[PDB]
C-alpha cells in the first residue's frame, strides 16, 4: 500500500548540514575580504 | 482566529506571564548598573507585546544585560506562539457551521406550517407507505403535504433544486442513493441520515404459505455469507457516500 | 437491559428520567451461582412492558444462568447438537421469550423463529482513541539535541569573528558584547542588538547569519504544533479492510464476545479465516469486560454491536467506534416455532416503529450524546501542550533573579 | 503411510475453479522425492517427475515454465507471471545537501 | 506622515516608521492593530505558495475502482481503441455494463 | 545612505526584519521599500512553506 | 493500476508447424536475456523526469 507520511521529523545535522555548509562558506569568503581588504589598504 | 489557543492559555500568556515578564524586564532595568528616557512599565509593556507580534511594531529596548537576556526569553517564547498559532489559523478560519433549517418530522415547521414565516414547502409521492403513516400519525400535516403532491422521485428530486419544493419526504433507501449518486453533492438528506419510522424491504409472500420459511432463510444466508454487502457497494454507493 | 442490585426492602429504587417520568423497572431473578432478586430496566424492558400490555400477558423476566448470547455448540465429547445461552433457555422450555439483542441469525432462525427486528443496526469496532499526551519538553523536539548546540555554539562562534572581523579590519565598531547581541537577537528576531557589524567582512558574515537564522527558525516553526500536541496518524482501524486486520500480528488485539453472534459470522466466513484465529485466543466472556479492556489499553479492538459500541462513545468519551458496519442484522424477539404469541408481537413492533413508540425508546435511552461528537476541527492547544513553553518564561525570570546579583557584582568587582 | 492433510491457497483455488469448469475430480498429493523438478543424472523428480513418470497427469503448484522443463512437459498458459528478483535490505537514505 | 508609516511598517513588517504612539488611546489602537496586521498577513500566507502553482487535486483516476469512473457523464470522457481487447473485456464485464 | 546601506537593508528585509538596518529618508524612497517588504512577505510565505 | 494481466504471444492458427518451436525460442529467448536486451533498447528510454 501507499507509505504514509512519517511525522515527527526530529531534524538531525544531517538534514541541516547544508546549511551550516553556506554558513561556513560565509566564514571562509569574509575571511578572504578580510585578506583582500587588508591588501588593498597597504597597497 | 482564537480558537489555535485554550482561553485559560491566552490568559497566562498576556495576563499571567506577560505582565510578570514585563515586570521582570522593569525589575531587572531598574537595578541594572547601566539603567533617553527611563525605562518605565509601559515600555517594557509595550515591547513584549510587540515581540508576540513578529517585530515589525517600534519598541524601547533596555539597557541592562540581564533585562535582555530576559527579553531574549520572551522573544523565543514569542517564537513558539507564532509557530502555533499561525500553524492552523487558515484551517480554523475556513470552518463553516452549515445549520439546517429542519430537525425532523415533528418539526413545527412540519406539524404547523402556516403560523409562521413564509410556509414550508414539503410534499411527497401519495398512494406509498410514507403518505400512510403521516396520514395516521400527522393529522394536520399530510392535509397540507396534499397542495404539494409529488408525480415520482424524479420529478421531486429536481422541484428542490429550483425552488418549487423545500423538503422531499420518502424512503431513506431511495434517497439515500439519490443523495449518494447527485451532482455537485448538493442534495443532503436531514439529521445526518436520520431514518423515520424504521422498517425494511421484504418480499410480500403470499399469506400462509411454505415458502416463507425458506425465502427468510436464504435471505439471512446471504447476510451472513457478505453477499448483501457486495451487493449494497455495486448498486447503493455513490459519489457524495 | 442495565442490571442493579435492589434495596434492603427487596424493591427497585425510585429513580426518575431527565423529562420527568418514572423509569419503569423489572425485578428479575438472574445470577450474582446463586440466584437473587435484582433490578431490571432500559430499551428491552420498556419494550416489554408496551408488548406485555396490548398483547395482554404477564411475565417473569429472568437473566440468562449460563451468562451467553447463544451459540451452536454440537460438542462430540458428548455427541450432542446443544445451544447454550438464552438460545438454548427458549428451546429447553426455560424461557417462552427472548427480549434481549437477539441479533436475527441464519443458525438461530432454523430452530427458534424471531419476529420483525425492533432495532436495525450492525457490527462495528470500537477502539480507545489516541489520547495526545504532553512533555514538559515538546517545544524542544523539533530539533535533535546534538544540533541544539551547533546552533546555540554557532551564535558565538560567528559572535567572536564578527567582533574580530571589526577589530583588526582597517576602518562605531562592533564590541564583544555588541557583537553577541548581534547575533542573538538575529536568531531570535528579537530587538536587543541595535549595532550593524562595520566593515565589509563582517557584514557578509553578518547577513549570512541573519539568512542562516532564518532557515533555523523555519524550520524549528515549520511543524512545531504537531509536537506540542504529538498524535497517532489517521485511526487505528477503518473497518474490516486495512492489512493491519486482516492477519495477526501479535501486537493489535482484536476481540469480540464469546459464544455470540460475531463468532458465528466470523467462523462462517471464508475469507476471514485468520481473524477467527486471533480473536479466539482473546475472545472476552462478556461485552462489559471487553468495553472496560479497551479503556486500560488491553484490547486494541472490540467488534460488537453497533447499537451498544454507539453508545458507549457517548457516555465514555475515551472510546470512539470506529470502522462502516458490516452483517447488517437487527434485533428481534426470539420464539419458538409454535409461538403462539408471534403474530401479534412482530405486529406490535410495526406498529410501534410507525406510531414512534420506537422513535421515543431511542431518545430516552439510547440517545443521550454526554460528551463532545467527532468533526474535522484542528486541535486547540490546552493548558497541558503549552506548559512546557510557561516554564521556560518562568525559569527566565528566575535565571534572571540570580542573574541580576552577578552584574551588580561585576560592576564592583571591575 | 498415506496421512492426509488440508490443502490450501492461491493455486488451489485456481484448481478448484478449472475443476468446476472442466468438469473433473482429482486427488491432490503431495510430494516425497524432492520437490518442484530437476534432472538429476538424466532423470526429472520432485512436482515434475511424478508427470514424468506417469504418477499424475497435473502438477498445480509453484512450477514455473521454463524450455528444459517444457521439453519434457506440456505446460498451460501461464496463470501468474514470476521470474527471478534479488531481494535486499534497505540502504541508509541520505539527505543531499541544498536541499 | 509618521501615523501613516507607522500603520504601513506594521502591516508589512518593514522598519519604515520609528514613531511609535505617545499617548495612552493611541497606544491601544496601535497595538491591536499590529495583531490585526499580524492575522491578516499570516493568513494571506497560510496558503501563498498553493495559490503560486495552482495545482488542482483529485485529478488523476486511482483506477478502475474510481467511482466517478463507474457511472458516465458527460464531462469526464473515457474510451478505448475499437474491436480490440480491451473492447472484448469490458462487453464480457458483468459490473462493467454502464 | 549610501549603495552598501541599500542593499544591506533589502536584504535584511528578505530575512524577516531582524538586522539592524538603516531606513532612507523620504516618501519615494520608504515606499520602494515598503514595495519590497511586501515582496519579503511573499518570498518568506513561498520559501517556507514546503522547506 | 494493472487489470486483465493477459500478455502477448504470437498468434498461429491450430495446426501450426512452428507451434512448439515458437514458444521454445521464446521461453529460451527469455532465459538468455535476449528480450530484456529487447526491452531495453526499444521500450526502456526514459526520457524525462
Ligand atoms: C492576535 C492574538 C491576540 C489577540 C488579542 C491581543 C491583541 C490586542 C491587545 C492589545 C493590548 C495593547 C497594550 C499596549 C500597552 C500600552 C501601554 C501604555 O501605553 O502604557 C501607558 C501607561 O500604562 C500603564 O502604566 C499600564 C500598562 C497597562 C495598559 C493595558 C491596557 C489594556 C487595554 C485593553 C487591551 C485589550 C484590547 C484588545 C481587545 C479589544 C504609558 O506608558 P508610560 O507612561 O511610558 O509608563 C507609565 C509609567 N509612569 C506612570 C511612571 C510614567
Ligand atoms: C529556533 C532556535 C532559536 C533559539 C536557539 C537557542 C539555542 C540554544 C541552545 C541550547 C542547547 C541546549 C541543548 C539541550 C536541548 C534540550 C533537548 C534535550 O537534550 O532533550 C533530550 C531529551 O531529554 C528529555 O526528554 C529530558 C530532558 C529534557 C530537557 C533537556 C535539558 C537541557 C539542559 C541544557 C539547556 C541549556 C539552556 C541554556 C543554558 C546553558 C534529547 O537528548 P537525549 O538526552 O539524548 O535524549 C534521550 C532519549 N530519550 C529521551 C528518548 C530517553
Ligand atoms: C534557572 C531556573 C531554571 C531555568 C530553566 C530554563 C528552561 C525552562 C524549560 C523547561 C522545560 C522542562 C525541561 C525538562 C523536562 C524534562 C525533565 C523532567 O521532566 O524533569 C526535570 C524537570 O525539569 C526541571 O526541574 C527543570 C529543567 C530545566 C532545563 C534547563 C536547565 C538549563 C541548565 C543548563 C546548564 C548547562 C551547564 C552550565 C555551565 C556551563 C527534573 O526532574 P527531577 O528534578 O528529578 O524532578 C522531576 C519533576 N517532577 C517530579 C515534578 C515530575
Ligand atoms: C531547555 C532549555 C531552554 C533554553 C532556551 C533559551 C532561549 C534563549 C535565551 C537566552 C539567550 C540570551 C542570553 C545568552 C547570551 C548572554 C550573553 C550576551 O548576550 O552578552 C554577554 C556578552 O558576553 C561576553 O562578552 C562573553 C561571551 C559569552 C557570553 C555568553 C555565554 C553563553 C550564554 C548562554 C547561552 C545558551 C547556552 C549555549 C550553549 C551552546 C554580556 O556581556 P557582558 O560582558 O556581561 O556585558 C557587560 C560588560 N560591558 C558593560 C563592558 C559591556
Ligand atoms: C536561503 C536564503 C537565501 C540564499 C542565501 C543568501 C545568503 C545571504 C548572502 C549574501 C548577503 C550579503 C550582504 C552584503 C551586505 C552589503 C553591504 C556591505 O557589504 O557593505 C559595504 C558595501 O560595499 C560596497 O561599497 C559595495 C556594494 C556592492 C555589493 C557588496 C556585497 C556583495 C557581497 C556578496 C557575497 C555573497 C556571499 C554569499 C555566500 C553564500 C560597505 O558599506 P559602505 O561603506 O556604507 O558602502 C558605501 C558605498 N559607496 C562605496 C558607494 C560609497
Ligand atoms: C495585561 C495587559 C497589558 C494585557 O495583556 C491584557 C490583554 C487581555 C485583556 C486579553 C489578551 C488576550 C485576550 C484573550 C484572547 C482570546 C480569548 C478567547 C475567547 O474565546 C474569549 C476571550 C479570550 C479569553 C481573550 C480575553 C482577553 C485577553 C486575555
Ligand atoms: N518456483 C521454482 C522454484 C523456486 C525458484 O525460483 O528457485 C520452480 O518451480 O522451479
Amino acid at each position: 500500500n501507499e507509505k504514509n507520511e512519517v511525522m515527527s521529523s526530529q531534524l538531525d545535522i544531517d538534514n541541516m548540514a547544508g546549511v551550516f555548509y553556506m554558513l561556513g562558506a560565509a566564514m571562509a569568503l569574509s575571511l578572504i575580504t578580510f585578506i583582500s581588504e587588508h591588501l588593498f589598504y597597504w597597497q | 482566529f482564537l480558537e489555535p489557543f485554550s482561553a485559560d492559555v491566552w490568559v497566562m500568556m498576556f495576563v499571567m506571564l506577560l505582565i510578570v515578564s514585563a515586570v521582570a524586564v522593569f525589575v531587572f532595568e531598574y537595578f541594572s548598573p547601566v539603567g533617553g528616557p527611563s525605562f518605565t512599565i509601559g515600555k517594557a509593556i509595550w515591547l513584549l507585546w510587540g515581540l508576540v507580534f513578529n517585530n515589525s511594531v517600534p519598541v524601547q529596548n533596555p539597557k541592562g544585560t540581564t533585562s535582555k537576556i530576559m527579553v531574549s526569553v520572551w522573544a523565543f517564547f514569542a517564537v513558539i506562539f507564532l509557530a502555533s498559532y499561525t500553524a492552523n489559523l487558515a484551517a480554523f478560519m475556513i470552518q463553516e457551521e452549515y445549520v439546517d433549517q429542519v430537525s425532523g418530522l415533528s418539526d413545527k415547521k412540519f406539524q404547523r406550517p402556516n403560523d409562521f414565516s413564509p410556509p414550508f414547502r414539503f410534499g411527497t409521492v401519495p398512494n406509498g407507505s410514507t403518505e400512510r403513516n403521516i396520514r395516521n400519525n400527522y393529522a394536520e400535516m399530510h392535509a397540507y403535504m396534499g397542495k404539494f403532491n409529488q408525480r415520482g422521485v424524479d420529478d421531486a428530486l429536481l422541484s428542490l433544486k429550483t425552488g418549487k419544493l423545500d423538503a422531499f419526504i420518502y424512503d431513506a433507501a431511495v434517497l439515500n442513493y439519490m443523495a449518494g449518486r447527485d451532482e455537485g453533492c448538493k442534495l443532503v438528506t436531514i439529521g445526518s441520515g436520520k431514518v423515520f419510522a424504521s422498517t425494511g424491504y421484504g418480499i410480500a409472500i403470499q399469506k400462509d404459505s411454505g415458502w416463507k420459511r425458506q425465502v427468510d432463510l436464504a435471505i439471512l444466508q446471504l447476510f451472513g455469507d457478505g453477499e448483501m454487502e457486495e451487493l449494497e457497494a455495486l448498486w447503493l454507493t455513490g459519489i457524495c457516500h | 437491559v442495565y442490571v442493579k442490585p435492589t434495596l434492603s426492602d427487596g424493591t427497585c429504587k425510585e429513580e426518575f428520567t431527565v423529562n420527568g417520568d418514572p423509569v419503569k423497572k423489572v425485578i428479575c431473578t438472574g445470577p450474582n451461582r446463586h440466584t437473587v432478586p435484582q433490578c431490571c430496566y432500559g430499551f428491552c424492558i420498556d419494550l416489554l412492558i408496551k408488548l406485555a400490555r396490548t398483547m395482554n400477558f404477564t411475565y417473569e423476566v429472568h437473566l440468562v444462568a449460563d451468562g451467553k448470547f447463544g451459540t451452536q455448540e454440537r460438542v462430540n465429547n458428548s455427541n450432542k447438537k446443544e445451544w447454550n445461552g438464552m438460545m438454548g433457555e427458549l428451546l429447553s422450555g426455560q424461557a417462552d421469550m427472548i427480549v434481549a439483542p437477539l441479533t436475527i441469525n441464519n443458525e438461530r432462525a432454523q430452530y427458534i423463529e424471531f419476529s420483525k427486528p425492533f432495532k436495525y443496526q450492525g457490527l462495528t469496532i470500537l477502539v480507545k482513541k489516541e489520547i495526545p499526551r504532553s512533555t514538559l519538553d515538546s517545544f524542544m523536539q523539533p530539533f535533535q539535541s546534538t544540533l541544539w548546540l551547533l546552533v546555540g555554539l554557532s551564535v558565538h562562534v560567528v559572535a567572536v569573528m564578527l567582533y574580530l572581523l571589526d577589530r583588526f579590519s582597517p576602518f562605531d565598531a562592533l564590541t564583544l558584547s555588541s557583537a553577541m547581541w548581534f547575533s542573538w537577537g538575529v536568531l531570535l528576531n528579537s530587538g536587543i542588538g541595535e549595532g550593524a557589524p562595520r566593515s565589509f567582512s563582517a557584514r557578509i558574515l553578518g547577513m549570512v547569519w541573519a539568512g542562516f537564522a532564518m532557515i533555523i527558525v523555519a524550520s524549528y516553526t515549520a511543524n512545531l504544533a504537531a509536537f506540542l500536541v504529538l498524535d497517532r496518524p489517521e485511526e487505528r482501524i477503518t473497518g474490516i479492510n486495512d492489512p493491519r486486520l486482516r492477519n495477526p500480528s501479535d501486537k493489535f488485539i482484536y476481540a469480540t464476545v464469546k459464544q455470540s453472534s460475531v463468532d458465528i459470522y466470523f467462523r462462517r466466513q471464508v475469507e476471514l479465516s485468520t481473524m477467527y484465529r486471533h480473536m479466539e485466543k482473546h475472545n472476552y466472556e462478556s461485552a462489559a469486560e471487553a468495553i472496560q479492556a479497551v479503556r486500560d489499553n488491553k484490547l486494541h479492538a472490540f467488534i460488537w454491536d453497533s447499537a451498544v459500541l454507539e453508545f458507549e462513545a457517548s457516555q465514555k468519551c475515551d472510546l470512539v467506534t470506529t470502522g462502516e458496519l458490516f452483517f447488517r442484522s437487527g434485533f428481534g424477539i426470539g420464539m419458538r416455532k409454535d409461538s403462539p404469541w408471534k403474530q401479534n408481537v412482530s405486529l406490535s413492533i410495526l406498529k410501534s416503529h410507525e406510531n414512534g413508540f420506537m422513535e421515543d425508546l431511542d431518545k430516552t435511552w439510547v440517545r443521550y450524546q454526554e460528551c463532545d461528537s467527532r468533526s474535522n476541527a484542528p486541535a486547540t492547544l490546552t493548558f497541558e501542550n503549552m506548559a512546557g513553553v510557561f516554564m521556560l518564561v518562568a525559569g527566565g525570570i528566575v535565571a534572571g533573579i540570580f542573574l541580576i546579583f552577578i552584574e551588580i557584582a561585576y560592576k564592583r568587582h571591575k | 503411510g498415506y496421512i492426509k492433510k488440508c490443502c490450501k491457497g492461491f493455486c488451489i483455488d485456481i484448481l478448484k475453479k478449472i475443476s468446476k469448469s472442466v468438469k473433473f475430480t482429482y486427488d491432490l498429493y503431495l510430494v516425497t522425492n524432492g520437490k518442484h523438478g530437476k534432472k538429476i543424472n538424466g532423470t526429472w523428480n520432485g512436482m515434475i517427475g511424478e508427470v514424468v513418470m506417469k504418477r499424475a497427469y497435473m502438477a498445480v503448484g509453484s512450477l514455473t515454465i521454463n524450455e528444459e522443463r517444457s521439453e519434457v512437459v506440456d505446460f498451460s498458459v501461464p496463470f501468474i507471471e514470476t521470474g527471478i528478483s534479488v531481494m535486499v535490505s534497505r540502504s541508509n537514505g541520505t539527505v543531499s545537501p541544498s536541499a
